[PDB]
Parts: C-alpha cells; sequence; structure tokens
C-alpha cells in the first residue's frame, strides 16, 4: 500500500506517480490565483500572504516581470518559485543574444517546462511545490498559459488555482465572456479573488499585474484602489 | 574522446590549417578576406551635471539607461563586448531593483577584456551619470583602465587633446561643453553625432522598470 | 512484493515487473489509430483536454511533425512525450547532416527505442511512460507505420490501435481490414466507424494524413468541415443499413 | 534471501540473479543450430504470427558481417542492442585492419560485453542466449555460444530457449557423420529437430542457410514446405 | 595550437583553485572542505550523458545564476551536431572505458 | 585561387541575386523567396552552408513558422562569431522577401560576422572594389523585375566567363544563364 | 551514499499526502532550543537588535558569550538557535559579502545579502545529502537612498523586510506587542526605538533587567557603522526607563 508512495522513481501496481500527485496537493493548499485573457489583454490577481502591518510593503513581491512583454504568478512555495524565475530571466537574455529578437511567450513556457520535468525522473530530488501563470502580448495578440509542477503546460482563457480554485473556476465559467475588454476582465478578476477571501479586501493584501501592446506592468496600490472603490 | 560530452565556447579547429594557408598565399601572392576595422575619432569630457560623448560620422552603443560607451577597432568585437555587457547589467538591475553603477559596468568590461589576453581588441570609451555623480572611463585592449576628466581615441587623437588641454576647466555648462567636444572632433578630422546624459533627466529613487529598448 | 521496487531486479521466474507497471500506464491515456492503404496512411486521435475555457494556439496537440517526410502520435505522460520528440527530431537533423540523405524510417524508431531501453538498463532513473505511433514514407519500403513501448520494443503494421480501449479497436480492424485493397477514403470510413464505435462530433477527433504528390510529401491536418462531412456520412450509412 | 543483489553470494556459493537472468532466457523461442561439411543451418520457431503484422520487422535472425550470422532467444531490445554492438565493431575493425573479423573474435567480444554487465549493483545482466555461425578464412565452419554470465563454447549441434532439453536429446541420438554429407540432409535434420516442439511444421518455421563463399540466404515458404513434404514422403516410406 | 585553447578548456578549475586557496588562507581548512562536499552532492542528480542536462542546483551553488558568458551563446550543446551510442557514453562516463 | 563574386540589388517589389559560373554552386535555397551566396575557400562554402542547413531546419521545426531574413542574418552572424580566432574563409551575401509583408532585403558579412544592410545593392567577392562605382552608375530606384535583371546583368558581366541570376517575385522564381557575345 | 529513510517525516525530499515537509518543520523548532528570544526594531533614522544574555555557570569567561555579529563595516547581525550552525552562517555570510565586492566593485547591500543567504538555504531541502541549519538571521544596516533596513531569514529559505520582528521562544507576544505600538505611533526619535526594544523585551519576559543581561547593537544615519553598547551606556537607558 504505502511500499510506492516514498519512492520518485518507483510505479505502482496500477501505473501511477503518487509523489507528483503529492506536489499537486501542495500547490492546491497555497494562496489564491486568477487569470483572465481578454481582447487586447491579459490580467494576473492573487491574494498576499503578508497581512499584517509589520510587514514592509515594497521588499518581497508575487508577480514579476520577466522580459518587457511577459509576467508571472504563481501558487505553492516561494523559495522554488524565485530560483524558477531567475532562470526564466537568463533564458530571455539568452534567445535575444542569439537571435536579436524577444522571445515569445510559448517558447519561455516550453523551456521552463522543460527544466521542471527534471527532477520527476531522478533519485535524490524533490520536485518543484509550485505553479506558474504566465502572460505575453506577442504579435499583437494575447496569451495565457500554466505550468504544472510535472512539467506539463496548457493554453487557458480563463483558470484560477490555490485555495478553493473548483468554485473559482465555475464562477469564471458563468462570467467569462468572449468579447470582453481589459477593464472589465480587472473588473471580473477581483470578483473572482473577492469570493473567497474570509476577511476585508484592500488594496494592501492583493496585487494586480496587467498586459497590453504598451508591456507588462505591476498596478500601484493606488489604481488598487480606485478599481476597489469603483465596485 | 568521442564519448565524452560537448561544451560551449570558441572553438580552435582550423588554426594549423589557416597558418599553412596564409603562408603559402604569401608566399604566392594571392589575398585573402580581411576583417572590417573602424578608426574615427572618438572623444568625450564631465562637466557639471553629466557626460557628453561625440564621434564623427550608430557608433555610440547602448549599455543601459544612464551609460553609453563608444568604441575603436573591430567591429565585430565592439558589437559583441557591448552586447554581452548590456544583458548581464540587464539581469543585475532585474535582480536588484535599481539602476546600475558606472563601476559595475567597468569592472566586468575590463575582467572580459583582461580574460582574453588582448585578442579580442576593442577600445572603449564608457561615460554615465549614477547616484554619486558622473564618471567618465578609457578601456584598452589587453584590460587596463583609467579614470580621467576627459579622454580621447582613434585618428585624430592629438588634434583634440590640444584643445582639451588648452581649453578646458572644470565644471562647465552643458551647453560650452557640446561646443567644446564639436570642435575638439572637428580638429582631428581636418556630421558628429553627440550623446547627453543628464542627472536631470533620471530618476533615482523611482523602482527600475524595463526600458523600451 | 520483494521483486517490484527496481528496474534493476530479475525475479525468480525472469521477469521485470517495473516495466510492466511501466506499460501499465498506458491505457488510462486517449486513443490512437492508425491505417495503411495503397496511396497514403492514415492517424486518427481522441481529444482528452476537452472545456470551455480552454484556448487553442497551437498547431494540433498529440500529433507532432519529426522532419519532411514523418510524423509521429503519443500516448502516456505529455512530459516525457515532449522529451522523446525533441530527441527525435535532433537524431533526424544529425543524420541528414551527415550523410547528406534523408534518414530511413526504421532507423529513427530504433534509435529512440536505445534511448528507451537504456533507462531500463541502468538504476537510478525511471522509464518513460509514452508509447508513440509512426508513419512515414522512404524510398526504400514507401509507406509505412510503426508502434513503440516503454520497454523498448517496436513492430511494423498494417492496422494497429493504442490507449484506451485497444483490445476492441483491434478485434474491429482485424475484422474489417481488407489487405492490399484499400484507399484512402475507406480508411477514412473505417476509422470514423471505429472510433465512434470504440469510444461523436467534430471537437472531439483530429486527423492527419500522409501522401506523394509530384514527389514530394504532403503531411495535412483535416478540417472541421471534412470530419463533420465524414461523420454524417458515416450516420446515414449506418441508418440506411440499419432501416433494411 | 540472497537473491536481491546483483553482487551477493549465497552461503553455498551461487549468484541467483544471474541465474534468474537465465530463466528469463529459458522462455523465449526455440532456436537450433547445426553445422556440416560445408554449410551452418540455422532454424527459429515462430511463436505466434498476426494477420495485421508486417513479419519484415520480427525476424531473430540477423548477419553481423560477410562471414558470420546470429540467433537469438530471449528478450528482444537487450538483443538488438547486442547486434548493434557487435556489428559496429564488425565494421571498425574491419576498416582498421583489411582482414576478415574471426568468429572466434566477434564471439570473445560479445561475450565480454556481456559479462562486464554482472559486475556492479548499478546496472541489470542481459537476458538473452545466442548462437553464432559463419566460416573462416580458410573455410572451416564454427559455431558458439553465449550465455548471460559471460561463458561460451563450441558445439556442432546445439538448441537453446523454451523446449530445448528435447531437441538437444533427439539432436544427440541423430547426429552422425552420414546425416551431414550433403546440405539438404543438413537442412533436413535441422527441420527434424524443430519438429518435435513446433505444432505445424512450415507455417510457423523460419530457417537461414550460409555456404562457403555465399551471402547469407533466407529460405522461403515454397522450399519449406518442399522440404516437409519429402520429411513427409519418406516417414510415409519407413512407416511399414 | 593557439595559446588560448588551453585557457579556455580549464577556466572553471583555475578559478576554483585559486578561490579555495584565499578562502583557506583567510578562514581556514574547513570551508573549501564544505564547499567541495556541497559541489559533489548536487554533481550527482542529472540526466543520463546523452541528454541534456539544466545543473539549476549547481548553478545556484556556484553563483552563476545571473551570469552570461561566451560559452552559454557560442556552440550550444543542446543541439550538438554529433553524439554517440547511449550505452557507450553512459560505459564512458563510469569508467569502464 | 578564385573565389568569384557576388552581388544583390533591390527594386520595386523584386530582387535579385547573382554570381558567376565556369567550380562549384554558390547560391543556395534557405526556404521561399530566400537565397544566400557564398565566395571564398571551396570548402568552408559548402561546409557553411550544411551547417546553417542544419540549425534552419531545427529552428522552422520547433518554432512553427517560416523565417525572415534580419533572423537568417543573426544565426549566420553568430554562426561565424563562432570561429573567431580560426575563422572561416567566406562572405556571405542574404536577399530575400519578407514571408508575410513580401518587402525585400539584402545585406553582407564579413568572414566573422560584420553586417551591413544597404537600400540600394551590396556586392560580395575579392574584386568588391570594383563592381561598385559601376554599380552606383547604373541603379536607380523603383526598378521593373526586366530592367533590374538586365542591370544586374550587365554589371555583373561587363566587369572582369558566364553568370547565373535569380529573380525573386512574390509569384514565381526565374533562372538564367547568361553568356557574353 | 547511505540510502533514505522510509516514512512521510523521516527524509527532506518525501511529500506527504497534505503536501508538507515535516523535516523543515522540525528545523523550525530547534529555533527554540537556546531558549533566547530577540527584537528588532526600526526607527526614522535608525535601527536597532536587543537580545538578552544568559551564563548560567560561574567559571565561564562572560566576554565570550555573545550572539551579536559584524558582517561589514555597515551591516550587523543577530543569530538566534544553534550556536555552532548560528557561527558557521556567520563566516558563510562572510565570504558571500567578499564575493560581492569583488566583482561588482562596491559594498553589497542588506536585501541582496539576505537573498543569497535564502537561495543557499533553499538548496538545502531539495537534495538528500545535505541538511537545513537550525537557526534565524536578522540583518540591519542603513541604505544610501533608502535608509535604515531590517530583514529577516529562516530555515525553509524564506526572506522579507520589516519595521519590526522577533524571534526565539516568546516570538508571538512580542509581535503582537509590536503590532499595537506601531498601529498606535509612528516617527521615533533615537531613543525611542531603544526604549521600545528594551519595553518589549522586559513586557513579555516578566523581568526587570540589569545591564549584565541584554545586549544592544545599533546603527544610525549620522554615524552608518554597526555599534555594539556598552554597560554604562545600557544602565542610562535603562534608569531612563526606570525614571
Amino acid at each position: 500500500e504505502r511500499g510506492y508512495s516514498f519512492s520518485l522513481t518507483t510505479f505502482s501496481p496500477s501505473g501511477k506517480l503518487v509523489q507528483i500527485e503529492y506536489a499537486l496537493a501542495a500547490v492546491a493548499g497555497g494562496a489564491p490565483s486568477v487569470g483572465i485573457k481578454a481582447a487586447n489583454g491579459v490580467v494576473l490577481a492573487t491574494e498576499k500572504k503578508q497581512k499584517s502591518i509589520l510587514y514592509d510593503e515594497r521588499s518581497v513581491h508575487k508577480v514579476e516581470p520577466i522580459t518587457k512583454h511577459i509576467g508571472l504568478v504563481y501558487s505553492g512555495m516561494g523559495p522554488d518559485y524565485r530560483v524558477l524565475v531567475h532562470r526564466a530571466r537568463k533564458l530571455a537574455q539568452q534567445y535575444y543574444l542569439v537571435y536579436q529578437e524577444p522571445i515569445p511567450t510559448a517558447q519561455l513556457v516550453q523551456r521552463v517546462a522543460s527544466v521542471m520535468q527534471e527532477y520527476t525522473q531522478s533519485g535524490g530530488v524533490r520536485p518543484f511545490g509550485v505553479s506558474l501563470l504566465i502572460c505575453g502580448w506577442n504579435e499583437g495578440r494575447p496569451y495565457l498559459f500554466q505550468s504544472d509542477p510535472s512539467g506539463a503546460y496548457f493554453a487557458w482563457k480563463a483558470t484560477a488555482m490555490g485555495k478553493n480554485y473548483v468554485n473559482g473556476k465555475t464562477f469564471l465559467e458563468k462570467r467569462y465572456n468572449e468579447d470582453l475588454e481589459l477593464e472589465d476582465a480587472i473588473h471580473t478578476a477581483i470578483l473572482t479573488l473577492k469570493e473567497s477571501f474570509e476577511g476585508q479586501m484592500t488594496e494592501d493584501n492583493i496585487e494586480v499585474g496587467i498586459c497590453n501592446e504598451a508591456g507588462f506592468r505591476r498596478l500601484t496600490p493606488t489604481e488598487v484602489k480606485d478599481y476597489l472603490a469603483a465596485i | 574522446s568521442v564519448y565524452a560530452p560537448p561544451v560551449g565556447g570558441f572553438s580552435f579547429d582550423n588554426c594549423r590549417r589557416n597558418a599553412v594557408l596564409e603562408a603559402d598565399f604569401a608566399k604566392r601572392g594571392y589575398k585573402l578576406p580581411k576583417v572590417r576595422k573602424t578608426g574615427t575619432t572618438i572623444a568625450g569630457v564631465v562637466y557639471k551635471d553629466g557626460i557628453v560623448l561625440g564621434a564623427d560620422t550608430s557608433k555610440i552603443h547602448f549599455i543601459s539607461p544612464n551609460i553609453y560607451c563608444c568604441g575603436a577597432g573591430t567591429a565585430a568585437d565592439t558589437d559583441m563586448t557591448t552586447q554581452l555587457i548590456s544583458s548581464n547589467l540587464e539581469l543585475h538591475s532585474l535582480s536588484t531593483g535599481r539602476l546600475p553603477r558606472v563601476v559595475t559596468a567597468n569592472r566586468m568590461l575590463k575582467q572580459m577584456l583582461f580574460r582574453y589576453q588582448g585578442y579580442i581588441g576593442a577600445a572603449l570609451v564608457l561615460g554615465g551619470v549614477d547616484v554619486t555623480g558622473p564618471h567618465l572611463y578609457s578601456i584598452y585592449p589587453h584590460g587596463s583602465t583609467d579614470k580621467l576628466p576627459y579622454v580621447t581615441m582613434g585618428s585624430g587623437s592629438l588634434a583634440a587633446m590640444a584643445v582639451f588641454e588648452d581649453k578646458f576647466r572644470p565644471d562647465m555648462e552643458e551647453e560650452e561643453a557640446k561646443n567644446l567636444v564639436s570642435e575638439a572632433i572637428a580638429a582631428g578630422i581636418f556630421n558628429i553625432d553627440l550623446c547627453v546624459i543628464s542627472k536631470n533627466k533620471l530618476d533615482f529613487l523611482r523602482p527600475y522598470t524595463v526600458p523600451n529598448k | 512484493r520483494r521483486y517490484d521496487s527496481r528496474t534493476t531486479i530479475f525475479s525468480p521466474e525472469g521477469r521485470l515487473y517495473q516495466v510492466e507497471y511501466a506499460m501499465e500506464a498506458i491505457g488510462h491515456a486517449g486513443t490512437c489509430l492508425g491505417i495503411l492503404a495503397n496511396d497514403g496512411v492514415l492517424l486518427a486521435a481522441e481529444r482528452r483536454n476537452i472545456h470551455k475555457l480552454l484556448d487553442e494556439v497551437f498547431f494540433s496537440e498529440k500529433i507532432y511533425k519529426l522532419n519532411e517526410d514523418m510524423a509521429c502520435s503519443v500516448a502516456g505522460i505529455t512530459s516525457d512525450a515532449n522529451v522523446l520528440t525533441n530527441e527525435l527530431r535532433l537524431i533526424a537533423q544529425r543524420y541528414l547532416l551527415q550523410y547528406q540523405e534523408p534518414i530511413p524510417c526504421e532507423q529513427l524508431v530504433t534509435a529512440l527505442c536505445d534511448i528507451k531501453q537504456a533507462y531500463t538498463q541502468f538504476g537510478g532513473k525511471r522509464p518513460f511512460g509514452v508509447s508513440l505511433l509512426y508513419i512515414g514514407w522512404d524510398k526504400h519500403y514507401g509507406f509505412q507505420l510503426y508502434q513503440s513501448d516503454p520497454s523498448g520494443n517496436y513492430g511494423g503494421w498494417k492496422a494497429t490501435c493504442i490507449g484506451n480501449n485497444s483490445a476492441a479497436a483491434v478485434s474491429m480492424l482485424k475484422q474489417d481490414y481488407k489487405e492490399g485493397e484499400m484507399t484512402l477514403k475507406s480508411a477514412l470510413a473505417l476509422a470514423i466507424k471505429v472510433l465512434n464505435k470504440t469510444m461523436l462530433s467534430a471537437e472531439k477527433v483530429e486527423i492527419a494524413t500522409l501522401t506523394r504528390e509530384n514527389g514530394k510529401t504532403v503531411i495535412r491536418v483535416l478540417k472541421q468541415k471534412e470530419v463533420e462531412q465524414l461523420i454524417k456520412k458515416h450516420e446515414e450509412e449506418e441508418a440506411k443499413a440499419e432501416r433494411e | 534471501s540472497y537473491d536481491r543483489a546483483i553482487t551477493v553470494f549465497s552461503p553455498d556459493g551461487h549468484l541467483f540473479q544471474v541465474e534468474y537472468a537465465q530463466e528469463a532466457v529459458k522462455k523465449g523461442s526455440t532456436a537450433v543450430g547445426v553445422r556440416g561439411r560445408d554449410i551452418v543451418v540455422l532454424g527459429v520457431e515462430k511463436k505466434s504470427v498476426a494477420k495485421l503484422q508486417d513479419e519484415r520487422t520480427v525476424r531473430k535472425i540477423c548477419a553481423l558481417d560477410d562471414n558470420v550470422c546470429m540467433a537469438f532467444a530471449g528478450l528482444t531490445a537487450d538483443a538488438r542492442i547486442v547486434i548493434n554492438r557487435a556489428r559496429v565493431e564488425c565494421q571498425s575493425h574491419r576498416l582498421t585492419v583489411e582482414d576478415p573479423v574471426t568468429v572466434e573474435y566477434i564471439t570473445r567480444y560479445i561475450a565480454s560485453l556481456k559479462q562486464r554487465y554482472t559486475q556492479s549493483n548499478g546496472r541489470r545482466p542481459f537476458g538473452i542466449s545466442a548462437l553464432i555461425v559463419g566460416f573462416d578464412f580458410d573455410g572451416t565452419p564454427r559455431l558458439y555460444q553465449t550465455d548471460p554470465s559471460g561463458t561460451y563454447h563450441a558445439w556442432k549441434a546445439n538448441a537453446i530457449g523454451r523446449g530445448a532439453k528435447s531437441v538437444r536429446e533427439f539432436l544427440e541420438k541423430n547426429y552422425t557423420d552420414e546425416a551431414i554429407e550433403t546440405d539438404d540432409l543438413t537442412i533436413k535434420l535441422v527441420i527434424k529437430a524443430l519438429l518435435e516442439v513446433v505444432q505445424s511444421g512450415g507455417k510457423n518455421i523460419e530457417l537461414a542457410v550460409m555456404r562457403r563463399d555465399q551471402s547469407l540466404k533466407i529460405l522461403n515458404p515454397e522450399e519449406i514446405e518442399k522440404y516437409v513434404a519429402e520429411i513427409e514422403k519418406e516417414k510415409e516410406e519407413n512407416e511399414k | 595550437s593557439h595559446p588560448l585553447e588551453l585557457s579556455e578548456k580549464n577556466f572553471q578549475l583555475n578559478q576554483d583553485k585559486m578561490n579555495f586557496s584565499t578562502l583557506r588562507n583567510i578562514q581556514g581548512l574547513f570551508a573549501p572542505l564544505k564547499l567541495q562536499m556541497e559541489f559533489k552532492a548536487v554533481q550527482q542528480v542529472q540526466r543520463l550523458p546523452f541528454l541534456s542536462s539544466s545543473n539549476l542546483s549547481l548553478d545556484v551553488l556556484r553563483g552563476n545564476d545571473e551570469t552570461i558568458g561566451f560559452e552559454d551563446i557560442l556552440n550550444d550543446p543542446s543541439q550538438s551536431e554529433v553524439m554517440g551510442e547511449p550505452h557507450l557514453m553512459v560505459e564512458y562516463k563510469l569508467g569502464l572505458l | 585561387y578564385n573565389g568569384g563574386a557576388v552581388m544583390a540589388m533591390k527594386g520595386k517589389n523584386c530582387v535579385a541575386i547573382a554570381a558567376d559560373r565556369r567550380d562549384f554552386q554558390k547560391i543556395f535555397p534557405m526556404g521561399d523567396r530566400l537565397y544566400i551566396g557564398l565566395a571564398g575557400l571551396a570548402t568552408d562554402v559548402q561546409t557553411v552552408a550544411q551547417r546553417l542547413k542544419f540549425r534552419l531546419n531545427l529552428y522552422e521545426l520547433k518554432e512553427g513558422r517560416q523565417i525572415k531574413p534580419y533572423t537568417l542574418m543573426s544565426m549566420v552572424a553568430n554562426l561565424l562569431y563562432e570561429k573567431r580566432f580560426g575563422p572561416y574563409y567566406t562572405e556571405p551575401v542574404i536577399a530575400g522577401l519578407d514571408p508575410k509583408t513580401f518587402k525585400p532585403f539584402i545585406c553582407s558579412l564579413d568572414l566573422i560576422g560584420c553586417p551591413m544592410v544597404t537600400d540600394d545593392f551590396v556586392v560580395s567577392g575579392t574584386c568588391a572594389e570594383q563592381m561598385y562605382g559601376m554599380c552606383e552608375s547604373l541603379w536607380e530606384p523603383n526598378m521593373d523585375p526586366d530592367h533590374l535583371f538586365e542591370t544586374i546583368s550587365q554589371a555583373m558581366l561587363n566587369a572582369v566567363m558566364g553568370v547565373i541570376v535569380h529573380i525573386i517575385e512574390k509569384d514565381k522564381i526565374t533562372t538564367r544563364t547568361l553568356k557574353a557575345r | 551514499s547511505r540510502g533514505s529513510s522510509a516514512g512521510f517525516d523521516r527524509h527532506i525530499t518525501i511529500f506527504s499526502p497534505e503536501g508538507r515537509l515535516y523535516q523543515v518543520e522540525y528545523a523550525f523548532k530547534a529555533i527554540n532550543q537556546g531558549g533566547l528570544t530577540s527584537v528588532a526594531v526600526r526607527g526614522k533614522d535608525c535601527a536597532v537588535i536587543v537580545t538578552q544574555k544568559k551564563v548560567p555557570d560561574k567559571l565561564l569567561d562572560s566576554s565570550t558569550v555573545t550572539h551579536l555579529f559584524k558582517i561589514t563595516e555597515n551591516i550587523g547581525c543577530v543569530m538566534t538557535g544553534m550556536t555552532a550552525d548560528s557561527r558557521s552562517q556567520v563566516q558563510r555570510a562572510r565570504y558571500e559579502a567578499a564575493n560581492w565586492k569583488y566583482k561588482y566593485g562596491y559594498e553589497i547591500p542588506v536585501d541582496m545579502l539576505c537573498k543569497r543567504i535564502a537561495d543557499i538555504s533553499q538548496v538545502y531541502t531539495q537534495n538528500a545529502e545535505m541538511r537545513p541549519l537550525g537557526c534565524c538571521m536578522i540583518l540591519i544596516g542603513i541604505d544610501e537612498e533608502q535608509g535604515p533596513q531590517v530583514y529577516k531569514c529562516d530555515p525553509a529559505g524564506y526572506y522579507c523586510g520589516f519595521k519590526a520582528t522577533a524571534a526565539g521562544v516568546k516570538q508571538t507576544e512580542s509581535t503582537s506587542f509590536l503590532e499595537k505600538k506601531v498601529k498606535k505611533k509612528f516617527d521615533w526619535t533615537f531613543e525611542q526605538t531603544v526604549e521600545t526594544a528594551i519595553t518589549c523585551l522586559s513586557t513579555v519576559l516578566s523581568i526587570d533587567f540589569k545591564p549584565s543581561e541584554i545586549e544592544v547593537g545599533v546603527v544610525t544615519v549620522e554615524n552608518p557603522k554597526f555599534r555594539i553598547l556598552t554597560e554604562a551606556e545600557i544602565d542610562a537607558h535603562l534608569v531612563a526607563l526606570a525614571e
């Protein structure tokens, strides 16, 4: 029963790998994240883990830029997220040096997923316990990808991950529309986050980033306050 | 061995054959392709609020929103060195969240040029502005650097140093600094590209963001 | 038990249990089908990634192009299939660079199966849980169709199926396949019938064909209109047959 | 309880993992080899035939060089790896030195490669056994056998695989100097030896023939059925 | 051949020797010992040598995760133009050849 | 020892590349409506062509699209700068059209990969200091394919035994062999 | 090597069915093995660190017992947890600062040093051969453009910046006290910061302090060098609280 639960390089008699399921379980117990791909833009939102007045508000961030046109967010464990972010930045710089043009979003997702697939087929290591949401603008067309702890990636129109993500996906299915604007996408993302906050939502405990034809940027707290007041 | 995994970097698989071939062609009297070289005049000064770089005609390379470079020698070498240093500085700024410092670029360029024992062959004039003020350097192909208030390189170097040692004063304004650089460049050649970096056009308190490029 | 914890252990009757457990991972994946005819080869797959909030930004899923003359389909673990497909492309390009001729179809399969066998031979690693179907054309044997499994075995076929509910599909193909007297249209109809039995809408299947025109190989992926036409033709002929 | 590791001896001096690899060998299809005055014959049983399969890709007889060929019993991927290594070695040796490769030399190379994989706990042995035949430079026929442990011997007629003991006993009874006088008699002897365990003759029997200074020849079903018919006719005549 | 061939071949080894000597002189015998233990431990979890590895942990430990050199953009080892047989390369890695 | 000469000219929605024939191949096709011409040592030309084809095939399989002339120039520059200390004896010339816009492009590189992009013409080969002034004298903008072929043929011919010219259009590619009377 | 141990809480590289790392959680419990607590507070133009000093043996030289360390000329530190592990991390931090100075030509910042240490700590939690250190670090310094800085890293590889923080046996009560004080008032002078830190310690631990039982280090804008106070200064501050 438990003989096949401890080793990463051991198949179960039914042909299953259990440590990967447990890494996904680690991912599913993290803070919620939301991504919505609208017309002419993409939005990423997340819930902060430093909910106190003692924590400094400009030290560590969960929404990060990789290039001028690529951004990132996660659910799971932060220490793995940092090293993955550093490697992604280096890969993008290498691609620019070799080909003299910015890397496409899909190629970067493929390279990161290739790095993540390793650590699931060797003994003496453990997989990364983190999932990523990747957004980008390329050739006048927005993108939104998700990458798993096992190294598999998907292309989405709207998704949620973290705690209470099944109800979030149901909410998105009910609310998502094809012909949507970026402002309405931001409104819908904040409303989706609000469904499971368990507290009072302010601009000091959520983080929002957007991507459009001008590049990726992270919203300032005053803009988030203005958006929250409009609800 | 043939079973060893491959590695990256430069390749040295044609040196002996190339030496024999150039010897034979020189003895018999035939020509071979050559590299492209640039030897025009480059100059730069330090004034009260920034740096002014000049060249005669781009030839002024981008390193950072606050750092620029001018090169003389083999064109491919200068291009490759400047691009590599620019990428490294962008990685550094993304990690740190701040605009870089001129001494960091000077250190990286000097170390990388010294690593290759002068075979790269790029002479550079580096200048920029950071939180500690404006700085100006001169880097040589073997890896030696000088910190000076005014530098020049190229073909008409002496005709520019004459003007500099004749009409240079500390703490000048922008306009006459540009004029002095223009005269110094024009003296050597006997149509000029100028780059001006000012501390008042840069914000050192705002968090760093990737430039348009 | 005591003999099924590593890939480098033989059971007292000479069995490797970890390899069999790895091959057990292919029965959960989607169905893949392959049919050989006189003037082309066929590949039909089942789409598992079906959902309203999914995007379509790629050439296709579970069908990949390896070079100018070959294509493949996968079933199993996606992250391992990605590595295997990249390695296949590298092997083909290396052979072309060295010999200035395109690689034969069987040599590519052999070269990948060697890699798959090494990971069962050496300890501390995990075998790939991937099974592949290959189609192609070359000047030595013409149209071809191969199959591969996690242990590193392969073989040539005229019609085969991998994935979920493979045995029933194999039985139907054995019953309905005519050797040496089938064309691309007959192969398409048979594939539609077999998939309909084993699993129907145009959004749940993907079909690719290979053919030769003017001394050049053409690889295509069928469209929604053509798939719907095939489905409705099958439905109408089935209704006509059952009405009598 | 001393069979969990490759390099562990039992209290009475046995290595059990190598014996388990031999057990894996003992479950393959039967293979028979006979060497004669001027000919060597190899025959392999076909376990089952699927109608929707291309039979060219599942053959158990290969050609390592122009003067040597091999048959095997056991796991198939391991056999393919060993065959490729031996072929590359033959090509490299022929390129380096123009002399033809010796059958004993290639047998020793294969046995050394097999024996290398029974020395460490980080890798497992090859679960195959091979039969090697060929002609030397002077035209002397040879026949060798290899084992998963790394040993090898020389024979006049041998069988490996499932149901090998009965075939070996039949060969011991029937192998005489007047039964290998001619190529047809040698081929008939091989077919008759294979017919002890094969359910239906000709239908699922594969046979190869090699003559001196000639390439390897694979007999077709027509010739196989003709030989089987001749055997049936002589059996009917001897019935009485 | 060229004077730069040997220098570029063994750059990392010479850098390691210099840093280890300086560290031993300044702090003591324990610091290079710990560094070598860590390097050996992290350099042991990789793909089989005929496939392409990433060396993420080794780059994190060594500090090469925010630097790009000429060995990262020229003659990319991932798209190598020659590769041996898998078993032969694995055997050569273990010293059997 | 002979290295030959290669030129490329640009006109109105068209581009041409020419070389001298009679002995080896110098102009190679890299995809549709994109060519590269190499002049120099016989073995280095073929080696560079084969390695470039290797890289181009891998790139096009992985990316899923057709390459652009600028990206091809960057790849050639990287491949040439790899051998910085012992270099290849080649001087590439690139001419082609944009696969999605159909806009002409011409450039040339040195033996280590320093590019030069122009708008009228570009010349390579050992005798690169003689066709220059003739090219300025005989070139004017907004030139139809027939006059473009005539101009490039004249410039390639009356400056030095036969020549070969490719004319690239959005619809078709025309190849001609010439010999002075 | 030796070989891992079966079980959901006996090896570093094994996830539990809920996705937890019990060896990391157990390494977090080694910080309380010492029995001491420390407090760091950030002011308007200064930063202080305070920790308690326990000398139970009469035959022990009290001048050799300390938990305050100097990394560079402008960076200070306080360590909580296992003593040998703390000293090893201090040595590693000094080495990393030296490498940064050599490589970049200027002195390392506090956040960059903390990030480097956290990156090194993350690797120990993903490999089967090495084990995490049972200690936590708190760093203070003065930034040229930003000002006072307070940073902390833990055995898991996680780091953050604070306005006030605590570590040790009684971290939670200190955190509550500091949260109340910060929500009440800001803009503390140099005197008020030391007052607040000593008051937090002396209220969380119901003790009236002597100058020989606490250890105080400070950094300030006027004098950006890390400094360690003396008994006379500590007693002056203590009587200032007492009056």
